[PDB]
């Protein structure tokens, strides 16, 4: 009866994160069945990371060139090609812990599990969800390139990011499992920014939803709102400006309470007009962005894996 | 500032 | 930024979580080598909870009384005995997915990962600490009894927590894997609370050098302070006194960041005196108190 | 008001 950040169990991924290393390089891989994906950014030296080219970095390289790791065992690598910002080394053995699954490229706004890993191995799992700018506020330390971001469905994992690199501001960038990446970043050292970050107002309302499914809804008021009214109030405090579609997603979360959509956005245009006034919501001061109407859902209802 | 390719290293 | 309230990656648990079911009630099991552990609450039924007799109703069961599955599989039974607030049910086979591990019990302030289960199943993970009154402000929906709190040291777990129910303040109390609870409760559905809370002192510092070594630095000051003022002023606010083991203990973050622990003091005093007006401190607008020095210097360096 | 040995 407390509203955490609730992460995925990470024993599925746990089980496809290797050692990836060429040279004195080294970063973490994911092993899917017999091939292994990881950041072309292994491939790079160390006075070669401002503007390597990669497609000529790759054509000196073998498959000797790459030593992959899984504990002690060393995966052989019988064959090697890129695709964007990714390495698609092949190996002899077919991953045995291989879960079912997909690769998916998440949206703006949307949340994930990331398992932070280090020469190969797991540290530590944290939510996070894909900024508006398009980053996301996660904790890597070098090392930790490599790392994955992922969600569950049923029994299926979805892969949807691969963390490369951090900005300036201390935030993130990555790509999918494809090896684009989400954003306008490149996985060179040259200076680059984020743009300016929004809240994430799909996510504030979920939350807020949230809030009411728990019993915790003082901030609830009598009257409505238009969508023209809500943004206006909205682009004051920096509020992702509401649209039809998002109201459509918030669809399952307002139907199991009831509280039609823009009933909710009367009253967190109330709620940013005025404040909280000592209140809390679900014992926060402050207005979450990063829960998902999903994530609302998967943790109300004790959605097992 | 630039960007950082956070990758390791092994010596 | 760059600081996550980060839990430790659950897959070597999952492969010890299975549902234990006697009667009509079930709930999570713990599954190492050939032992099953679980409340002893499992077989109490609705109105048994009001004020069970654990000697009365263990003594009228049987191995067959226990119904523990791995999955889809069911796990036979082969012995049982009752530690506290805990069975160890003997079963069968072994769990070749049993981890390396010990049972350790934690401290309060000092904090572990949560894995909430139901019907043996995972359901998710998280971070958080035990609060100084023993309880803990966890996500524990019901039927959660049984989920284990843990910290994975390399790849040793040492297991410190297994749920066993709500309070009426909302919150969540449990024991430590010998059955021995964490606070004033006992196994039993009557009017309960724990003492009154606290703000741990020692982990809002660590979380402040945090926010220093990570480049965050407006909030601090000249202002200077001994360690009896500071303790008089932090006690106004509901925080834990402060000793001279936890400056002890911040030794290692206050030599990197070069930061003398009363004067990080000093800088918390000056914030729980005039909240942060419109300032976040490390992405957050409250001291946050769940991040041990440990788990700090692990985040910032590890 | 009272203490719930959350079991299922």
């Amino acid at each position: 009866s407390g509203f955490r950040k609730m992460a995925f169990p990470s024993g599925k991924v746990e089980g496809c994160m290797v050692q990836v290393t060429c040279g004195t390089t080294t970063l973490n891989g994911l092993w899917l069945d017999d091939t292994v994906y990881c950041p072309r950014a292994v491939i790079c030296t160390a006075e070669d990371m401002l503007n390597p080219n990669y497609e000529d970095l790759l054509i000196r390289k073998s498959n000797h060139s790459f030593l992959v790791q899984a504990g002690n065992v060393q995966l052989r690598v019988i064959g090697h090609s890129m695709q964007n910002c990714l390495l698609r080394l092949k190996v002899d053995t077919s991953n045995p812990k291989t879960p079912k699954y997909k690769f998916v490229r998440i949206q703006p706004g949307q949340t994930f599990s990331v398992l932070a890993c280090y020469n190969g191995s797991p540290s530590g799992v944290y939510q996070c969800a894909m900024r508006p700018n398009h980053t996301i506020k996660g904790s890597f330390l070098n090392g930790s390139c490599g790392s994955v971001g992922f969600n569950i469905d049923y029994d299926c994992v979805s892969f949807c990011y691969m963390h490369h690199m951090e900005l300036p501001t201390g935030v993130h960038a990555g790509t999918d499992l494809e090896g684009k990446f989400y954003g306008p970043f490149v996985d060179r050292q040259t200076a680059q920014a984020a743009g300016t970050d929004t809240t994430i107002t799909l996510n504030v309302l979920a939350w807020l939803y949230a809030a009411v499914i728990n019993g915790d809804r003082w901030f609830l008021n009598r009257f409505t709102t238009t969508l023209n009214d809500f943004n206006l109030v909205a682009m004051k405090y920096n509020y992702e400006p509401l649209t039809q579609d998002h109201v459509d997603i918030l669809g399952p979360l307002s139907a199991q309470t009831g509280i039609a959509v823009l009933d909710m956005c009367a009253a967190l245009k109330e709620l940013l007009q005025n404040g909280m006034n000592g209140r809390t919501i679900l014992g926060s001061t402050i207005l979450e962005d990063e829960f998902t109407p999903f994530d609302v859902v998967r943790q109300c209802s004790g959605v097992t894996f | 500032t630039s960007a950082v390719l956070q990758s390791g290293f092994r010596k």
